[PDB]
């Protein structure tokens, strides 16, 4: 998996 | 102090950074996933409208010749992001940014894996940002953390050092990211890693004139969904703690994380141009872009020879206070669940920010  | 939105170009003011040299003499990288296409013309319209000289930028085909490194169109607000903080943050100059480009037509992880090693294999970037990451358990079921740890020691043998986003779901990384799970609590891979530095978020307030202000922890609670928008933060159950944490005392013998945050929130972050639009966008995802370009200036100022600073960050910081803004305010939690802030290192913002003069001076005497 994710974009943090 | 006031909550608002910054310019990534005010950083250097909010962390005391003004006064160290620009990265100019430092090259860092960017582990992505696809391509930067778009990321790179928002970057000219950042560097541009600032006034700033341009950035000299590569792209890194990681895996196959043949892979997918088209853009992801939501990726580039990340990339967008970590690519504007960085270079806000580094005063303005970075000697060379680096894109690491994950393939997104490989199996399974591999990709990401790929472009973390070809970064350490590479060994050009002194510092590295990964505004990134998954529930750990996820990531150890499968390999992908043994895999990848291993290419984390060697950067971190080689002297280079991955800035890692510690997560945005609070202590409930593994809940279906971020669904609040009473006292289950959880954190993300690769912050987890002993061989990274972790990078939590804060709620950044400024005084009118700009200055610093105060630091709360981040979290904004609940969206619309029901997911939690807050620093992550815990220990990780697979990773043992490597010595340097023995100094927090009455924590298990695990990796405690993160080790220092940044700013964070959303209503506080930064304003990012993002398909050529402004943006104000936070998450850990700031927060660790903010650490790699004020690292990297630091970097500079001691010609590129400060190692992996983990164990370095543990005894300053634990024997010399003021080289942080120690967050004591605020929970990574729900409905009372959580962990919460308190006086020195704890479990939603580790040390806090740094003070980078500070920090600088503290080099300067006695080395890192
Ligand atoms: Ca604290």
């Amino acid at each position: 998996x994710y974009l943090y | 102090g006031t909550a608002k939105g910054h310019n990534p170009t005010e950083f250097p003011t909010i962390y005391d950074a003004s006064s160290a040299p620009t990265a100019a003499n430092t090259t860092v990288g960017i582990i992505t996933i696809g391509g930067v296409s778009q990321t790179l013309q928002d970057l000219q319209q950042f560097t541009s409208a600032n006034g700033l000289a341009s950035v000299n930028t590569q792209t890194i085909q990681t895996g196959s010749s043949n892979g997918d490194y088209s853009d992801d169109q939501q990726g580039q607000g990340e990339w967008d992001l970590d690519s504007q903080s960085i270079v806000g943050s580094a005063g303005g100059a970075v000697q060379q940014l680096l894109f690491y480009m994950a393939d997104q037509s490989a199996s399974g992880n591999t990709g990401l894996t790929q472009a973390f090693n070809q970064a350490v294999s590479d060994n050009v970037a002194k510092v590295i940002n990964v505004s990134l990451g998954w529930c750990e358990a996820d990531a150890n079921a499968d390999g992908t953390l043994q895999a990848e740890d291993r290419i984390f020691a060697t950067a971190a043998a080689q002297g280079q050092t991955f800035s890692v986003s510690s997560g945005d779901e609070g202590v409930y990384e593994c809940n279906n990211r971020g669904y609040p799970d009473g006292s289950t609590y959880s954190v993300s891979w690769p912050a987890s890693s002993p061989n990274v530095i972790a990078v939590g978020g804060t709620t950044l307030y400024t005084t009118s004139a700009g200055a610093y202000s105060n630091e709360t922890v981040w979290n904004e609670g609940l969206d619309s969904n029901g997911k939690l928008w807050a620093t992550g933060g815990g220990y990780s159950v697979y990773e043992s703690k490597p010595s340097w944490q023995s100094v927090v005392s009455g924590t298990p013998g695990r990796r405690l994380l993160p080790d220092i945050s940044f700013d964070a929130a959303q209503g506080t972050g930064a304003l990012i141009y993002n398909y050529g639009q402004l943006q104000q966008i936070g998450g850990t995802s700031l927060a660790s872009p903010i650490f790699v370009g004020l690292w990297a200036r630091l970097q500079s100022a001691n010609s590129n020879s400060l190692g992996f600073p983990a164990a370095s960050f543990y005894s300053a910081i634990s024997s010399t206070p003021s080289l942080v803004h120690d967050v004591k305010s605020g929970n990574n939690g729900y409905g009372g669940y959580g962990y919460n802030a308190g006086t020195g290192w704890d479990y939603p913002t580790g040390w806090g920010s740094l003070d980078i003069a500070k920090l600088s001076a503290y080099i300067r005497s006695n080395g890192f």
